[PDB]
RNA sequence: GGAACAAUUGGAGGGCAAGUCUGGUGCCAGCAGCCGCGGUAAUUCCAGCUCCAAUAGCGUAUAUU
């Protein structure tokens, strides 16, 4: 029917399969608030230079 | 032939009847009897 | 000086027989320099040196490296017969047949080297 | 110390053409050593000897003067890419093309 | 069973036709009635696909089954005289 | 299911398993592989480990 | 931080530089504590010898 | 058993046979001959049956040549081995002689009819070659490496 | 010249979705899965996944020994 009535078959850019790049995720470092690094006890305070 | 196998599967599907028999014909259209008997053998195995 | 001289009784002929076998099996190096390089590379199974050679210092210097490597070396009294037993069209004074891991010539070498080991 | 670092890494020196027994302590230093040089192989003097312009003072200088420094650079920039993969410039590009 | 190595039987009902897990053995089970003794037993088919081919009241050859439901001793091997495994590899058709 | 060229011709299949069994053989033990090179002696070409002992205790 | 005893005393406290607070450090305050990078006040004679070399 | 499997795999590797079927054929024949050797040792010395059967059999075995001519004792006939038997196998003699570059190369030559023993072409690479016949192993006159026509591919690129 | 002049039979394993099903003190787990949004002249996919055995013969049932 499509070849007769000269109709292209419907084809979706959004449905045709694709080759995905997965960039290797890393995350930000741990971020800990001002008051927390204040109030915590000596043994575990953070040492920063 | 395509029609032969068509018919075969139709028979098997709507129902294998009592009896079927194969007829190899046009054997006079053969130049080498060794080729002819090899054809006989292979065809029989195909049909079995 | 050539005190490891071979004797007559078919010993010499067994040597030439295995020599021709090795020339056919291509497990044979030939002539003084190639014998020298084979025993330098230590690959030689056994080494046979002529005795009728014009002055014998060649087949006297070879047993030095034969005494180093400790390979059976043996004196044969006819270099022209070595040439014929190898199939050369030239007379050879020094021959060295090496070892491979898969042959019955190897068993022949084992017997021959045991005989020359009893000899010297 | 650089020399010893090189020697402990003599594995990666041969770019796959020769693997060594990975003799790795944590402390790559022997408490006793001496820096030496080969004298003379009188058997082989036509190629088994370094020319004057190749007689370098130091091991790392020798491996510098050999080839495949290009190949080193090549592999290093591969790993440079592979670790610049999705770390930070990537994310900044995303947030830029989101902000626009 | 009996003394034979195989048995011919009649498909009663693919009990476990209302199954949730595909490859469960109560999906793959089927009650058959072995003919000579007229006895009801149940058997396993090796695969759910072959269970789709098998229908009722077809003669079934079956045999022993030896290696979540241990105790079913038989396994169906041929139905209507055709090899289930050949159907399953799509070699032959099934005579009906 | 799909089969391969080796599983198609049984002889060449039995070729390739043997070499792969021989490459792994060197990965456990050492095989003579000919003596020193004709270029001369150039060192124990892959490492030497003084804390490595392979003597079989009787 | 919750189960923190208000009253502990190690000895780094006599020897380090504390967090303090918002008011203490003021604007460069992050409650982490400073680990000296490794420099120190060079007394004169050393600086002289160095500057001589320079 | 892993010893059996590693053993047979090693054998086919060093002599590129076709299958363990061929291997077990060689083994079953080794079993017959070593069994006959054992019953000949079950006879005692200077028993004329033992003397005649032993000399006849060792003559057969050095005549096919798998026994070394140096030793002629039933103990060594019992100490015979399948490595020597597949060394005796035809294709391995071809590879040892050097008419082919590899063992599979030589087997292909014996399949597509390039080598002859003495007079005649032999298609089977497992032919028992005797000590008297080990010499006359050469290319066919119809083989392009022997002479005659240049060959199929030579013809097709020469066309 | 392999997409062929078209090797087979068993066994074990690994990889998977805008899919399905079931269980529960949230993301976990389980079984499973040709079924997926589109699309059949479209797709070109693990591109022919891996390994063990036998190999032009082998598997399974029962009886067994």
């Amino acid at each position: 029917i499509r070849r007769a009535e000269n109709i292209p078959t419907p084809q979706n850019p959004n449905s045709t399969y694709r080759k995905i790049e997965r960039p290797e995720r890393h995350f930000n470092p741990l971020r800990v608030p001002k008051n927390l690094a204040a109030e915590l006890p000596f043994k575990s305070q953070i040492v920063q230079t | 032939e395509m029609e032969t196998m068509e018919f075969l599967n139709i028979l098997a599907n709507t129902g294998m009847p009592g009896n079927v028999f194969g007829i190899l014909t046009h054997l006079d259209l053969f130049k080498k009897p060794s080729a002819l008997k090899d054809a006989k053998k292979r065809l029989k195995h195909r049909l079995w | 000086a050539a005190w490891p001289k071979a004797e007559d009784p078919a010993l010499v002929q067994e040597l030439l027989d295995c020599v021709q076998q090795a020339s056919h099996y291509r497990q044979l190096k030939k002539g003084a320099n190639e014998t020298t390089k084979s025993v330098n590379r230590g690959t030689s199974e056994l080494v046979i040196l002529a005795a009728d050679t014009q002055p014998l210092s060649i087949v006297l210097h070879i047993p030095l490296i034969c005494e180093e490597k400790n390979v059976p070396y043996v004196y044969v009294p006819s270099k022209v017969a070595l040439g014929r037993a190898c199939g050369v069209s030239r007379a050879v004074i020094a021959v060295s047949l090496t070892s491979n891991e898969a042959s019955d010539l190897n068993s022949k070498i084992r017997a021959l080297r045991d005989k020359v080991e009893r000899l010297a | 110390k650089r020399d010893l670092q090189l020697l402990r890494m003599r594995d990666v020196v041969a770019m796959g053409k020769q693997f060594f027994k990975k003799d790795n302590r944590k402390d790559f230093v022997p408490e006793y050593c001496q820096v030496g040089t080969i004298i003379a192989g009188a058997t082989d003097g036509v190629s088994g000897r370094l020319t004057r312009k190749e007689r370098k003072r130091t091991i790392v200088e020798e491996v510098l003067s050999s080839d495949s420094v290009s190949k080193y650079k090549r592999k290093y920039h591969e790993i440079q890419e592979h670790k610049k993969s999705g770390r930070k410039g990537y994310y900044k590009k995303l947030m830029a093309a989101r902000k626009r | 069973f009996g003394g034979s190595s195989h048995a011919k039987g009649i498909v009663l009902e693919k009990v476990g036709v209302e199954a949730k897990q595909p490859n469960s053995a109560i999906r793959k089970c089927v009650r058959v009635q072995l003919i000579k003794n007229g006895k009801k037993v149940t058997a396993f088919v090796p695969n759910d696909g072959c269970l789709n081919f098998v229908d009722e009241n077809d003669e079934v050859l079956l045999a022993g089954f030896g290696r979540d439901i241990p105790g079913v001793r038989f396994k169906v091997v041929k139905v209507s005289g055709v090899g289930l495994l050949a159907l399953w590899k799509e070699k032959k058709e099934k005579p009906r | 299911p799909n089969r391969k060229k080796e599983q198609r011709n049984p002889r060449v299949k039995k070729r390739k398993k043997y070499e792969e069994k021989q490459k792994k053989l060197r990965s456990v033990k050492a095989v003579y592989k000919g003596g020193e090179g004709p270029g001369g002696y150039q060192g124990e070409l892959s490492g030497i480990k003084t804390n490595l002992v392979k003597s079989v205790k009787l | 931080a919750a189960e923190r005893n208000e009253d502990e005393f190690y000895f780094g406290m006599m020897s380090r530089k504390g967090p303090g607070s918002a008011l203490t450090r003021g604007k460069g305050f992050t409650g982490t504590v400073d680990g000296d990078r490794g420099n120190k006040a060079l007394s004169v004679e050393t600086v002289r010898l160095l500057k001589t070399q320079d | 058993e892993a010893a059996r499997l590693d053993s047979e795999l090693k054998l086919v590797g060093e002599y590129g046979l076709r299958n363990k079927r061929e291997v077990w054929r060689v083994l079953l024949t080794l079993s017959k001959i070593r069994r006959a050797a054992r019953i000949l040792l079950t006879l005692d010395e200077k028993d004329p049956k033992r003397l005649f059967e032993g000399n006849a059999l060792i003559r057969r075995l050095v005549r096919i040549g798998v026994l070394d001519e140096s030793r002629m004792k039933l103990d060594y006939v019992l100490a015979l081995k399948a490595e020597d038997f597949l060394e005796r196998r035809l294709q391995t003699l071809v590879y040892k002689l050097g008419l082919a570059k590899s063992i599979h190369h030589a087997r292909v030559l014996i399949r597509q009819r390039h080598i002859r023993v003495g007079k005649q072409i032999v298609n089977v690479p497992s032919f028992m070659v005797r000590l008297d016949s080990q010499k006359h192993i050469d290319f066919a006159l119809t083989s392009p490496f022997g002479g005659g026509r240049p060959g199929r591919v030579r013809r097709k690129k020469a066309k």
